[PDB]
RNA sequence: GCGGCCCCCUGGACGAAGACUGACGCUCAGGUGCGAAAGCGUGGGGAGCAAACAGGAUUAGAUACCCUGGUAGUCCACGCCGUAAACGAUGUCGACUUGGAGGUUGUGCCCUUGAGGCGUGGCUUCCGGAGCUAACGCGUUAAGUCGACCGCCUGGGGAGUACGGCCGCAAGGUUAAAACUCAAAUGAAUUG
């Protein structure tokens, strides 16, 4: 619906997270999905197969509109990040951008220390 | 050499992002890259080249 | 059952505020959920008719998760407790062990006790039963016996106490 | 870091920019902070790889 | 111990030729100052995560190894504290003694003619001669041969504590305690 050929695909691959979100310029909700919402509770959520199944999950949740291409907000070096896009780019549509928006803070804050393992 | 007004020539020594290329690749003398880095930072202050290319 | 996985001809649909919507087509509910911009979860598929509850997706998800999670933490705080006892007991480290054991028991945790007999006690089970009685003797009003030992398994003993509950 | 990636490649080809961003250092500082140790660990590859 | 860019004071360091003073030098007992971080006093802040502390999982467990919060605290203002594996585990100053491969900094000349040689200093690493060492190793910046002057050591544990004194209300810091016990604690190097 209302093809514009430009939009945003926010993706964030974390150690226990990987998601895709679809929106246009303004940001009224269009589509999104969560790997945790796809199941895979435990150490399975961000796994590449869970990553890619959530990817085609989000894609299917957003195929209703049929617009040609968007931007991809690539974020998070967590597990996956490739099976996600590999399931996404396989949609057949055109892709416009790949951007690792993950900032480079320069002496920002002191992070935690406790974890020994 | 001691100049800073050759941003076109200076652009050869920066990355696509404009990041600071070590002499390990370029092979320039340390004295020269010192002044070059000074000039690059000052140009960055003047917004001739951005902090990074995603701006 | 999600989206097209729903197969029951008639389902019981209730509104967000709890109004009785009766039995309606799944298409209208799916359209309302899609406009509601979130995911769809069905609770009980095996019921006839299946029960469907509509609330914003992870709002209700993690609210019920909070309820279950706090109910899980309602159970007693679990470390693991086990301190051995030996008949070859000295003067004060006896009290050290006794204080450790009562400290762990006052924590209200499950019982876990292992007792090793010193060597040749299999022919001298009298000292073992006597020291066990003395444990009962020193825990007359302090501990309660659940099972009385009659058989020796290797060099230790399998026995479980019970917590004193105010009844 | 913004690039206009297209269909056929479908994978990577951003090694230079990924190395520049280098999320590993921020991941490591996320857990524990030291301020001192890496200096000792270095100066070994150059010293060893000579013959 | 010191790293973005600007503006005021600047012990140093070496290269050049010249210049004039004419021994004016070294260690320096006590004495004097500086001095990692934590911490303690009065004023503002907590993005930061974490001391304690709060919720959970855990084996033979002992507040434990991981999770979610979290106070001091770290930053500027003044004072105190003066200790650290404050180690190159090498007190300071001067003189002599095989050779090589480095970077780094500078002047002189001749082809700067590109990215050569020359004499430069200070450090840097790898070497390794002789020599020195118990060995490991060190090895023109010697742990080589000498010179001059301070500091410090005399078995182990007892013990950097007993006391006194000194300094700091504060935490503590320097001077140093025997009786008793042991026949040993050691350092480097060969087979699993």
């Amino acid at each position: 619906r209302k093809q514009v050929s430009d939009g945003v695909a926010h993706i964030h691959a974390s150690f226990n997270n990987t998601i895709v979100t679809i929106t246009d310029r303004q940001g009224n909700a269009l589509g999104w999905a969560t790997a945790g919402g796809s199941g895979f509770r435990g150490s399975r959520k961000s796994t590449p197969f869970a990553a890619q199944v959530a990817a085609e999950r989000c894609a299917d949740a957003v195929k209703e509109y049929g617009i040609k291409n968007l931007e991809v907000m690539v974020k998070g070096p967590g597990p996956g990040r490739e099976s996600t896009i590999r399931a996404l780019n396989a949609a057949g549509f055109r892709i416009t951008n790949i951007t690792d928006v993950t900032p480079i803070p320069h002496n920002g804050c002191r992070p935690p220390k406790k974890r020994r393992v | 050499e001691i100049d800073y007004k050759d941003i076109a020539t200076l652009k050869n020594y920066i990355t696509e992002s404009g990041k600071i290329v070590p002499s390990r690749i370029t092979g320039t003398r340390a004295k020269y890259q010192r002044q070059l880095a000074r000039a690059i930072k000052r140009a960055r202050y003047l917004s001739l080249l951005p902090y990074t290319d995603r701006h | 059952r999600i989206n097209g996985e729903i197969r029951a001809q008639e389902v019981r649909l209730t509104g967000l505020e709890g109004e009785q919507l009766g039995i309606v087509s799944l298409r209208e509910a799916l359209e309302k959920a899609e406009e509601a911009g979130v995911d769809l979860v069905e609770i009980s598929p095996n019921a006839e008719p299946p029960v469907c509850r509509i609330m914003d997706y992870g709002k209700f998800l993690y609210e019920k998760s909070k309820s279950s999670k706090e109910q899980k933490k309602k159970q007693k705080v679990i470390q693991v407790k086990e301190i051995k006892f030996r008949p070859g007991t000295d003067e004060g480290d006896y009290q050290v062990k006794l204080r450790s054991l009562i400290r762990f028991l006052e924590e209200g945790d499950k019982a876990k006790i292992t007792l090793r007999f010193r060597g040749r006690e299999m022919a001298h089970q009298q000292i073992g039963m006597e020291v066990l009685n003395r444990v009962k003797d020193d825990l007359q009003e302090l501990a309660v016996v659940e099972s009385f030992p009659t058989k020796i398994e290797g060099r230790q003993m399998i026995m479980v106490l019970a917590p004193k509950k105010k009844q | 870091i913004k690039v206009r990636e297209n269909e056929p490649f479908d994978v990577a080809l951003r090694r230079f920019k990924r190395s520049c961003e280098k999320a590993g250092v921020l991941a490591e500082v996320r857990r524990r902070e030291f301020y001192e140790k890496p200096t000792t660990e270095r100066k070994r590859a150059k010293a060893s790889a000579v013959k």
